[PDB]
DNA sequence: GATGTATATATCTGACACGTGCCTGGAGACTAGGGAGTAATCCCCTTGGCGGTTAAAACGCGGGGGACAGCGCGTACGTGCGTTTAAGCGGTGCTAGAGCTGTCTACGACCAATTGAGCGGCCTCGGCACCGGATTCTC
DNA sequence: GAGAATCCGGTGCCGAGGCCGCTCAATTGGTCGTAGACAGCTCTAGCACCGCTTAAACGCACGTACGCGCTGTCCCCCGCGTTTTAACCGCCAAGGGGATTACTCCCTAGTCTCCAGGCACGTGTCAGATATATACATC
């Protein structure tokens, strides 16, 4: 394999604390359960971290299954960032949805970097490594979009990296079966209050 | 309800080697731990026979394998030539060999 | 005819892929002459498994086969 | 209801590459090549099962017909990887 | 020159040499003769599996009867370099 | 305790011969021979029953093992010598 | 009423029966197959013996010896073929002569 | 000492007489000496397989006539 | 015309064709249950043909490129012959090693329920094959 | 020092990979016969060695029969341009038989039981091996 993803493996487990590392490590679902068995959680954060990479060192690795690992590591800190709430309208499965979403992004620009991860009430997660046509994506500020088949509502993760916001609204309204998307003032560091303030309206509207 | 492949830690089947093998009339008797190993045997056979093929894919700025590059990949390495010596690969041409 | 479709041009492509510089004349009558010796020894080691498993058709699996048994491998149309 | 190796080929071939793809009449061969070697070997080590006037395939047969099929760096490799998975195979 | 290129040519792509039909007439003409009477029915692939046998065993015999030829001094192949390559195997 | 196939070859030589002696090594060679073609046949047709998913090994699969391991004159006489034998065998 | 003098052959039945059933062969074995096996096999015997034979007698030898195998072998056309990749113990070679 | 050298200069000619050769060259004596060596090897590393498998310290005329059916060149005199 | 080249016999030497005892694998018997041979069927894969094009093969021609024949120098190879070294006979010792006869145990066939891993059908969409265009190379 | 070879871009197209339905074959689990690992004892046949002895290799000196480079001659494939031609593509009909299922039946397998055949052992004795001696074939 290449040796960048190792780095960023390495980086977002030591960002993992110690009190639900194997919550992480079973839910990621990669390495086989002997050999969390045979790792010693009880020596420092510096060589676990160590072991686990020389157990993924052997067998598999990608950027994906990296990515995957760091979206569940951002589902469980949503208390960290902040979002911003988005809605389209002018207008289902999910996987002509995938299929579309990536096609026109990898269209509009040479390199880009997606990642899906599926979750209850319909939900979808995903993840955008930005890029130029130039440069390799980088991982290190992704691009977060909170994604409902029935609403058309969508949370939105803010990032260092702007001037691909409307360049991703469109791209995600052409995506989607719509023509329009707005931005609304809901800018929080929550995501219940934010989806109150939809569910509310929209359940009963 | 768990695999054999699974706990052999492997890529290819266990259950279907160990069905042809009973089934092939080889012997009377068939030993537990054999096919386990024989698919071992085969995963590293095809194992070392792609990543030699990868490359030379990635040499003529493809990602979609063709048969010449599984005829290159075979006749460049010198002891998968020595394996594979008697076998025509489909569509394959030959080497570059001049003089 | 049935023999002359192995026409000269096709002899010549199949000797300048195999690194043959330059061609005499009388190897067209010849490499025909082996084609031949060649073919019936794949034939009749066909057809006897055709006439086996007893069917008027020759399947790929047949050519294999006998290929197979006379010493060159065949790969891929399995 | 015909089976063949197309799918394992291909999983193996996604472990050790990222993306790279493989027509349909390419991995046809692969299945020419692993419905070929599997008779080799698994046919060979039947023989020492006669030769020495035994009923059994263990692991064993098939290890020294690995040292007899394949040439000397390959079969190293190959000897060195098969008991290695049987000895995560045998502590389940 | 001319010789230069089409060897270049032909080495790197993976075509069929011989044209189907003549090729598939003479399959039919030789299987005729063997157990006569009835015809024999051919799979599409079958013909196309033997065409490439037999292209891979004359190119084959070609590129080893040529060595031969620049053993002798010579550069031409002839008809004895052919029966003589024939001779050393036991085919 | 070890058998041979010495006194069958030596019943068929004063056969078709009065009184041509045979040593005691080239008889070996005979053993050699016929328990070599016996390997081939009785091999290569239980090749045939496994194309076909079959499970016997008839009279007609090894009529079929002499068509193909043998060339022609020599195939051409011993399948009519084997089939003479049969018919003589059935009505015992 | 022996198998052997019932079809009138002098090769073993009964021997060649017990060599396709402890051979894994095929799981079951037909009756009218070992008595054509054992025909094969005695044409084959009688075909090599009477030429083998025959080069012994013009040696003006009563006694077959492996070097006549060897003639025999070599100078038949059939079994050029079939034996084509036979080394034969105590062998010796053919008498070949050739000049420029 | 030499150890290969037991193949004799004239033993490589009355092979060469029996192969049928009028008149052989120089170095070849440099030359037959590997070949055979390499031979050699392709049937004892094959022979002392068989023999280890079935815990035999011997090796058997049965070993090397399996050895060279494997190869090949199929052997009939011995067993 | 002396040097091989085949033949007469000397005898002597041991393999071998043969005779006997004998252990065990082959024949007789018969049940029984799966293998398969025969019967029908329906589709599906192959065969035959119309027709039009377009690459592809056939044919003259001449010209250089190469094969072939002679030839001289010479050097690496066969041969003759004395030596000296290593190979064979054969004989002794003599012990590691095949093998084979019991045993007991882990182990693999054998079998009833059950469920998901993998096979068949389908549908794109990006990878690729081809067509046309802009940048190098030797005679 | 410019037609030819290499890289590049655009566009159609079509097969490669993702997805769903499903079914049957692989898993799990408990039962029992037995194949073979394991130990120990017994005959045998392979290795080490040594003395002899002698057959062959070793080393060398030399004569000379091919190896090889050269060169002259003559013929003979290859590139080129024109004409001709059949291979292929796509279609359309149709039909021969390949694959599937049913059903009975029959034929081989297993186990038991009885004894005739093929193997190990032993022995006189003829076939040839080698050796010497003597009648033909020859550059």
């Amino acid at each position: 394999m290449d040796e960048t993803v190792a780095e960023f493996i390495k980086r977002t487990i030591l960002k993992i604390p110690m009190n639900e590392l194997t919550t992480i490590l079973k839910a990621w679902d990669f390495l086989s359960e002997n050999q969390l068995q045979t790792v010693n959680f009880r020596q420092r954060k510096e060589s676990v971290v160590q072991h686990l990479i020389h157990l993924c060192e052997e067998k598999r690795a990608s950027i994906s299954d990296a990515a995957l690992l760091d979206i569940i590591y951002m589902q469980f800190h949503q208390h960290q960032k902040v979002w911003d709430v988005f809605q389209m309208s002018k207008g289902f499965d999910m996987k002509q949805f995938k299929n579309s979403f990536k096609k026109i992004l990898q269209r509009a620009l040479k390199n880009v970097t997606v990642s899906f991860r599926e979750t209850e009430e319909n939900a979808v997660w995903i993840r955008i490594a930005w890029g130029t046509q130039y440069t390799k994506p980088n991982q290190y500020k992704p691009t977060y979009v909170v994604y409902y088949s029935q609403t058309p509502y969508a949370f939105t993760s803010s990032s260092m990296l702007r001037r691909n916001t409307p360049l991703l609204g469109q791209a995600l309204t052409i995506a989607s079966k719509h023509h329009q998307i707005v931005k609304m003032d809901l800018r929080s560091r929550y995501l219940d209050s934010l989806k109150a303030i939809v569910f509310k309206q929209y359940n009963q509207t | 309800a768990k695999s054999r492949s699974s706990r052999a830690g492997l890529q290819f089947p266990v259950g279907r080697v160990h069905r042809l093998l009973r089934k092939g009339n080889y012997a009377e008797r068939v030993g537990a731990g054999a096919p386990v190993y024989l698919a071992a045997v085969l995963e590293y056979l095809t194992a070392e026979i792609l990543e030699l093929a990868g490359n030379a894919a990635r040499d003529n700025k493809k990602t979609r394998i063709i048969p010449r590059h599984l005829q290159l990949a075979i006749r460049n390495d010198e002891e998968l030539n020595k394996l594979l010596g008697r076998v025509t690969i489909a569509q394959g041409g030959v080497l570059p060999n001049i003089q | 005819d049935n023999i002359q479709g192995i026409t000269k041009p096709a002899i010549r492509r199949l000797a300048r892929r195999g690194g043959v510089k330059r061609i005499s004349g009388l190897i067209y009558e010849e490499t025909r002459g082996v084609l031949k010796v060649f073919l019936e020894n794949v034939i009749r080691d066909a057809v006897t498994y055709t006439e086996h498993a007893k069917r008027k058709t020759v399947t790929a699996m047949d050519v294999v086969y006998a290929l197979k048994r006379q010493g060159r491998t065949l790969y891929g149309f399995g | 209801r015909k089976e063949s190796y197309s799918v394992y080929v291909y999983k193996v071939l996604k472990q050790v590459h990222p993306d790279t793809g493989i027509s349909s009449k390419a991995m046809g061969i692969m299945n020419s090549f692993v419905n070929d070697i599997f008779e080799r070997i698994a046919g060979e080590a039947s023989r020492l099962a006669h030769y020495n006037k035994r009923s059994t395939i263990t692991s064993r047969e098939i290890q020294t017909a690995v040292r007899l099929l394949l040439p000397g760096e390959l079969a190293k490799h190959a000897v060195s990887e098969g008991t290695k998975a049987v000895t995560k195979y045998t502590s389940s | 020159q001319g010789w230069l290129k089409e060897i270049r040519k032909l080495q790197k792509s993976t075509h069929l040499l011989i044209r189907k039909l003549p090729f598939s007439r003479l399959a039919r003409e030789i299987c005729v003769k063997f157990t006569r009477g009835v015809d024999f029915n051919w799979q599409a692939q079958a013909l196309l599996a033997l065409q490439e046998a037999a292209e891979a065993f004359l190119v084959h015999l070609f590129e080893d009867a040529y060595l031969l030829t620049l053993h002798a001094g010579r550069v031409t192949l002839f008809p004895k370099d052919v029966q003589l390559a024939r001779r050393i195997r036991g085919l």
